[PDB]
């Protein structure tokens, strides 16, 4: 306990916290509540490879009855009151009118007596919705889970496997640049899991390029087959929204590599016009499926991505170099000027 | 924890709770629709409301220009 | 005349911010426009009651609190607005009665 | 005692609270030893500043209800708490005349007797007791004078406490920036009510930006911008709504024209008349709205953010100043008004 | 000594930013009056009003960062 | 002059505390000419006149305070000081009266 002579009794903030309402301490947990969380975390790690931290789960009675909040480093990032108390469905539509009637999804709530008949029609339970929000938070905020300590732990875990590879990559590039590259890779949903190829690319290209953008573009190009398999579920068919040469040149005209930032600052009207042209060509993407990908020149790829990240957060951006062979690139439409 | 030692003027809290009743681009869309709807009107109160909406519509246009000029990579 | 749509909620939210950010007149203008177009809404009048209290318009706040008291059922915060508005105008006894009624109802 | 001993040197106490006597045992056994640690712990958890130990002494030389809080043996907050049997009220107004009872760095304070406590608590108003008012003053002193609690020793203690957690991160940040710059950055962060508590992101930002910028102002601005979501949650109220008082481009350019980065200070001295006119324009646009709620924040260009804050710190000590970079996405910034020229 | 302290205690009678435009109002009130005593008071007040204007200008020129 | 008079009192007291006493004397004379009821200004200006060596006026002002505010024993030091500035036997009598009151 803290006497009035003790200085502060310092304690570190928890990295990830989930605070749910009380009256579900023993009313809930019927399914797992302690196995589902590790299961979804492990699955998301296998998909990505980011070393997510431990999850602290606490039941607070000061809040309501179905309020759950997920906070990163004691800052709430996803709050919500589940009304199940009444399981929910994510494919709700006018089809729900021809059936018993009543995030970023079509969220409607139905009673548990309909569960049988709705399963005849063909279900997120409390655990499923909690883990769904947890998974969304972890995927969209994975960059905050990659620190210097995490990268050092990853390197130390692979010392027995590839000792000389790690010793060479450490002598070629520093920890700060390596961690920033890993975060930039994860920001595009590119998996760290396959660390061998990433380290080999880092060794091969770290002696030639010092700019972080170009080096991470080269490391992305080192993952041709991974990118091809991830973005082309069909048979060597890759939907594309290729850019015109004029637009690429206009974008490249304002790289501005002045203070190792490399900010893409054009005239606001010019960026508005280019975004309008992209929107007119591509469309709204709401009724579009199969995950089409934008393909542009490598040297400006990231510059294009952050240009369209505001509106089309879905649509990925790829480099021509990242494209391996035996791919039937199908142009859905050229972005004219 | 969050200096939760001051009740913060219970009468004021009851006032704010009585007064107490989101998105990203729906806001700018509603702004443009409301400003163009109220422009057609003729009431003085609706005229003041329309002028307030135009004011916020253009302060937002200025901040959008500032955000567009500033950027990272 | 005109229409409401989801737009009516926008007027609330902007009005609410205007009330909470020292712009009582702007919140009053927004909520008056909302009620002049769609008078059926009730939360907007709840916001404008506090807006009128913070704007120092005792008679208007008293009239709006009277309307809500005659249309909003018990446990409403309609007896604070009456108390605050009327005590700004005088007549402290009715403000005392409204406060005692609020205290009696909040025990539930 | 001996007249050959040199001086018997003794260090000054960092924090001292001297209250009057006749409350040595009249007050004892009612908190005073758990309430103080409770408020200190809460303020630390809110901020992260390692506050020092508190020395409490009962002095009979003064009167009956005089309490003084002194930092390093210089009084910084004195007051005669009335107080003996009159508990204070902070929201005293014509409402306190509506309930007729007999009626400081805190808000509007008026004192009522303990016989009135029952009927006034039926109205559910503020009832700061002796412990509550003493701890309120202590909390205010710690909040407004936290910069004096961040020394080289305190930062070294913080680093040593986190060595087990993040060893390589600490070793990297030490090799990137020295202790003096790091402590100055922490002091500047706390001066803006930004919590130190989340040290991991602070150290990561220090590592990322300490190699690029050597000026303290720019580095601390980058570290502030590294806390986008924390700042957004701390200042925004409602849902994804952030009240703003954005500046016009002309005013920003006029302010930026006199940065004066001459002696690693970079003091903002343009013209007393010009700054008076700009402050008048800010007052005319923003207004006062002190009685109002929701804590609106001023948002300006990052490169001058701090320079703007100290420009308005004299009058609007409340209103925070934020950078465009410090704002995260998914925020509906609502401009309450542009500061024109 | 103690007697001198008793003299000062006999002579003995808000704070901080209470010092506001009350001075300016009083100075403009006494400026109108034709009394010589109020005129001397007004001149003393103008003196302090401008020594304060000089120190406010010095503080604005120095400030801190 | 309900609050303003307090500003004048504070300024006079500070001027008395800072060696001038001439400015304190003029300010407190203006205060008494405007508000004569607030005798604290006269109380300060009595000591101001004592430090200014104007005991002739100080005796009259001390007589006013002595004959109108017998709630202060200090009213017998100023008179004594005033007569000591100008009458040693009467000064001894005033000092002995103060001793009787204290």
């Amino acid at each position: 306990k803290g006497r009035l002579g003790e200085q502060e009794a310092f304690a570190m903030t928890v990295p990830l916290l989930i605070d749910v309402d009380s009256s579900q301490q023993e009313a809930l947990e019927a399914i797992a509540l302690n196995d589902e969380l590790v299961r979804v975390r492990r699955a998301l790690y296998l998909d990505l490879g980011v070393p997510f931290p431990g999850i602290h789960l606490r039941f607070n009675e000061g809040m309501g009855e179905g309020e759950y909040l997920i906070s990163l480093q004691e800052v709430p990032v996803a709050r919500g009151e589940l009304k199940a108390g009444l399981v929910r469905e994510s494919v709700s539509q006018l089809e729900l009118l021809g059936i018993p009637y009543e995030p970023d999804q079509e969220t409607f709530w139905v009673s548990v007596e309909y569960e049988e008949r709705l399963e005849k029609s063909q279900f997120f339970s409390h655990s499923q919705v909690l883990t769904w929000h947890l998974s969304h938070v972890l995927r969209e905020y994975a960059e905050d889970f990659i620190g210097i300590q995490e990268t050092r732990y990853l390197l130390e875990q692979m010392e027995g496997g590839y000792g000389e590879l790690i010793k060479e990559v450490q002598r070629i590039v520093p920890l700060q640049r390596m961690t920033e590259i890993l975060q930039r890779l994860v920001g595009e949903d590119i998996s760290i899991r396959n660390m061998r190829s990433i380290l080999e690319a880092m060794v091969e290209w770290g002696q030639k390029e010092k700019d972080v953008v170009q080096l991470t573009e080269y490391i992305r190009s080192s993952l041709k087959r991974y990118i091809c398999y991830k973005y082309a579920n069909g048979n060597n068919i890759l939907p594309a929204y290729l850019f015109d040469q004029e637009v690429e040149e206009k974008i490249r005209s304002r790289v501005r590599q002045t203070s190792a930032g490399s900010y893409l600052a054009l005239d606001p009207a010019v960026t508005e016009s280019l975004l309008e042209q992209v929107r007119k060509t591509i469309g709204d993407l709401s009724q579009i499926q199969s995950k089409p990908v934008l393909i542009v020149s490598m040297d400006i790829r990231r510059y294009v991505r952050k240009l369209i990240e505001s509106e089309y957060y879905g649509l990925p951006v790829l480099s021509y170099q990242e494209l391996t062979q035996q791919i039937n690139i199908q142009p859905l439409g050229r972005v004219c000027l | 924890h969050l200096e939760r030692l001051y009740p913060t003027a219970q009468s004021k809290r009851s006032l704010w709770d009585f007064a107490s009743p989101h998105r990203a681009q729906d806001y700018r869309r509603e702004l443009d629709t409301l400003q163009s709807l109220l422009t057609t009107s003729q009431s003085s109160e609706l005229q003041a409301a329309a002028a307030l909406l135009k004011c916020q519509q253009d302060d937002d246009r200025l901040l959008q220009i500032i955000l567009n000029l500033l950027h990272k990579v | 005349i005109t229409l409401t749509k989801r737009q009516q909620e926008f007027l609330l939210l902007n009005g609410w911010l205007q009330l909470q950010c020292g712009h009582a007149e702007r919140a009053c203008i927004l909520l008056d426009a909302l009620l002049t177009l769609n008078p059926e809404h009730l939360a907007g009048r709840r916001c404008r009651l506090v807006a009128l209290l913070n704007n120092n318009q005792g008679e208007r706040a008293e009239k709006e609190a009277q309307w809500l008291i005659s249309h909003d059922p018990l446990q409403a915060g309609n007896w604070l607005c009456l108390s605050r508005a009327q005590q700004l105008n005088g007549d402290l006894d009715k403000a005392r009665h409204a406060y005692q009624h609020y205290l009696e109802l909040k025990d539930h």
